[PDB]
């Protein structure tokens, strides 16, 4: 005889030796397609892909058995309450093959896209003829008929498949004792029966609110800032006090005001931190990038790359008349198998991006201890933060100058300084607000409380109120704006991007303070303290095993979300911009239009 | 000089499964053991209850050599006192210990693209296994009260379980062989000396 709790560990012992050979031949299928396009291995990676969503159905069916109230284990309740998820199996089979047919409708009709120029002789897409004429253009008619071409192409029939889609997912939420689909994407930030180390699906709502409040005044600044910049290239067209237009903002949606940079510099007369010249006359190769990549990771204590991660991966783009998929990965095949997907250039980009992938590399290794059910981060935020504060490091002066890649005798002005943390700002502070309101109008409408009638009566409202940009043109309900973004079309949750910004200046202060570093947060590298690599490895250690509050705690030193960190990295920018905004006028008024008058 | 056959247990064609391991008695014969740790193939060697130089100065009366193959996180649980899998329901090695312990990397002739499932280990049994015991018994495990007679269902599952070994695989998921000499001492002429 046996308890449940040991009888649920051999299911799990079995459990964990079959799904490790599957998952890691679907792995194999995929590699061999991603850096070869051919049409007999698209093939082979839909059965191997196939094939192990089948086994993952059943074993899921299959520990249902295994009830939860009579396991004390917490790493055993742990791994079964991820395995005991179904999905989207707990409706009916007609309306699975609904949802399925509605969801590859959308993607087909995003990814096939079509718009028509005034100009008969051509025809644009969104990649890359409509993108070219977002980000690189200076003129308001020719954005104005794009921005408007794209949503009344792509909304009007995108529109009515939404409104299935909400009630379909809202039942299928129903099914599994979720409130709304809401509910549904947030329980992943969501941890039960710790103790003081709990967090409730409704919290983090509360969090995020708190911390957007914060965050306000400095996106204020920032936004007054680049309006009266805005002054000087579309004088005719935009209000001293009123909203920005929504086709003036860099890029198809918004979502970055990188693009701006060129008509926002504040000294435009100082060259950027350039070192592709100095780079080219050394004469490096790309395995010198990931050579000196791999070095910065050894100088703080962290551990070597694997023998095989130097043969398996694809480290530069082939010469034998293969085409491969250039977008840069770090794959954890498993089975101890690491490789990396780049097609790198001698370029300075590309040696940021370097150390960017091998941070994901590092997280992988540092967790693969744990159980086959537990190999992953701590929430979907973890694993894209611990990341970005790697490319932090590298970029830095000190960084480059100890590397020979910058003259001892280099001198930086704070005018350098000062256009670097602009540029900085106008990516990661700039994309903070859109996040939220899209995220807050997603999860509104999936909560019933918007009307079916009532979709874009509110969404200009928030726009308006939130992020502070006004529509160029009045559109009615037959309009579907936010599904003209690639992440709403797909079904993709959209809040993980806004909480990896916050933990990854937790987690760059935490280990600043660590190394004992003094001076402004900008300036910090943590390159030779072998004292911050073993904090990081104390939270790269345990994976999902442990709960995110303490994750983060063993790290920062505290359970919480906090933007005081974000405000002290951005602080000499506030104090400069403070001074330039003192005859501006700061806030935006909802009431004036490009179109009322 | 008749020395003895090391050459057919380290320099073999097919090696045997942790499950059922294959033991060999050596015995009458001269013992050249200046081949062994002179060797730099061997990843592994450690000798527990005697001094790897000065070996080939005793006698013995008899010496069992046991050969296997597992994977690279695995040969750590060969060795007096250590537990896990393998230990407990493949090959136990007694609390005392009068031998060695050899091991070495072998990815270039057990791993195969596509796989190489043809080594197989126990993976469920109903208690340990006593020192130097091997278990061939190939019956349905069962977790549960109600007996399912011989046919796998809902809480009966088989014991053995097969490797999953490609060359593509880290070093800790690679195969290595292991071969496990214990040198044996009663009372009798004391056959196998050293040069
Ligand atoms: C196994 O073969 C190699 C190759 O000649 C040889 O050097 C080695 O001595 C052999 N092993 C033994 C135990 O003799
Ligand atoms: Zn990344």
């Amino acid at each position: 005889q046996s308890t449940t709790e040991e009888q649920a560990k051999t299911f799990l012992l079995k459990f964990d030796h079959d799904a490790e050979d599957l998952s890691y031949q679907s792995s194999l299928a995929s590699w061999n397609y991603n850096t070869n396009i051919t049409d007999e291995n698209v093939q082979k990676m839909n059965e191997a892909r196939a094939k192990w969503s089948a086994f993952y159905e059943e074993q899921s069916k299959a520990a249902k058995m295994f009830s939860l109230e009579e396991i004390q284990d917490l790493t055993l309740k742990r791994q079964l309450q991820a395995l005991q998820q179904s999905g989207t199996s707990a409706l009916s089979a007609d309306k699975s093959k609904r949802l399925n047919t509605i969801l590859n409708t959308m993607s087909t009709i995003y990814s096939s896209g079509k718009v028509l120029d005034p100009n008969t002789q051509e025809c644009l897409v969104l990649e890359p003829g409509l993108d070219d004429i977002m980000e690189n253009s200076q003129d308001y008619s020719r954005r104005l008929w794009a921005w408007e071409g794209w949503r009344a192409e792509v909304g009007k029939q995108l529109r009515p498949l939404y409104e299935e889609y909400v009630v379909l997912e809202n039942e299928m939420a129903r099914a599994n004792n979720y409130e709304d689909y809401g509910d549904y994407w947030r329980g992943d930030y969501e941890v039960t029966g710790a103790g003081d180390y709990d967090y409730s699906r409704d919290q983090l709502i509360t969090d995020v609110e708190r911390t957007f409040a914060e965050i306000k005044p400095l996106y204020e600044q920032l936004h007054a800032y680049v309006r009266t910049k805005l002054m000087d290239a579309y004088p005719s067209h935009i209000s001293p006090t009123g909203c920005l237009p929504a086709h003036l903002l860099g890029d198809m949606w918004g979502r970055f005001w990188t693009n701006l940079y060129p008509l926002t510099v504040p000294f435009g007369q100082k060259p950027s931190i350039d070192v592709t010249r100095e780079m080219e006359n050394q004469s490096w190769d790309t395995k010198r990038i990931f050579k000196e990549a791999e070095k910065f990771f050894v100088s703080i204590g962290l551990p070597n790359m694997t023998q095989g991660f130097w043969d398996n991966s694809m480290l530069t783009e082939p010469g034998d008349g293969r085409k491969v998929v250039c977008h840069p990965t770090a794959w954890d095949l498993g089975k101890g198998d690491f490789r990396i997907k780049m097609c790198t250039k001698v370029t300075m980009d590309d040696f940021l991006t370097a150390h960017h992938e091998m941070g994901h590399i590092q997280y992988d290794m540092a967790y693969a201890t744990q159980p086959y059910l537990l190999r992953n981060g701590a929430n979907e935020g973890f694993h894209e933060a611990v990341g970005e504060i790697m490319s932090l490091s590298a970029a830095t002066p000190h960084y480059l100058k100890a590397l020979g890649l910058l003259p001892p005798d280099f001198y930086e002005d704070s005018e350098t300084e000062i256009n670097f943390l602009l540029k900085q700002a106008l990516t990661i502070v700039g994309t903070l607000p859109f996040t939220y309101m899209l995220e807050k109008w997603r999860w509104m409408v999936f909560k019933g409380k918007i009307p079916k009638e009532q979709w874009m009566q509110k969404w200009w409202e928030m726009k308006r109120e939130i992020v502070g940009v006004v529509e160029p043109l009045p559109h009615d309900e037959t309009y579907c704006d936010p599904a003209c973004l690639f992440h709403v079309a797909e079904d993709y949750s959209f809040i993980r991007y806004y909480t990896r910004t916050i933990y990854q200046f937790q987690f760059h202060e935490a280990l600043c303070q660590t190394a004992k570093h003094e001076g402004p947060l900008y300036k910090c590298d943590i390159s030779n303290s072998t004292d911050a690599g073993q904090r990081l490895l104390q939270m790269l250690n345990l994976g999902k095993s442990e709960p995110w509050t303490l994750a983060l705690e063993r790290i920062v030193g505290a359970k919480t979300m906090d933007v005081k960190p974000l405000l002290n990295y951005f602080e000499p920018l506030l104090t400069w911009l403070k001074d330039q905004n003192g005859n501006s006028f700061v806030g935006w008024s909802t009431d004036w239009t490009p179109y009322s008058e | 000089t008749n020395l003895c056959p090391f050459g057919e247990v380290f320099n073999a064609t097919r090696f045997a499964s942790v499950y059922a391991w294959n033991r060999k008695r050596i015995s009458n014969c001269v013992a050249d053991y200046s081949v062994l740790y002179n060797s730099a193939s061997f990843s592994t060697f450690k000798c527990y209850g005697v001094s790897p130089t000065k070996l080939n100065d005793l006698c013995f009366t008899n010496v069992y050599a046991d050969s296997f193959v597992i994977r690279g996180d695995e040969v750590r649980q060969i060795a007096p006192g250590q537990t896990g899998k393998i230990a407990d329901y493949n090959y136990k090695l007694p609390d005392d210990f009068t031998g060695c312990v050899i091991a070495w990397n072998s990815n270039n002739l057990d791993s195969k693209v596509g796989g190489n499932y043809n080594y197989l280990y126990r993976l469920f049994r109903k208690s340990n296994l006593k020192p130097f015991e091997r278990d061939i018994s190939t019956e349905i495990y069962q977790a549960g009260s109600t007996p399912c007679n011989g046919v796998e269902g809902f809480n009966c599952y088989f014991p053995l379980q097969s490797y999953g070994f490609q060359p593509t695989n880290g070093v800790g998921y690679q195969p290595y062989r292991v071969v496990v000499l214990s040198f044996e001492l009663l009372h009798a002429p004391a056959t196998v000396c050293g040069p």
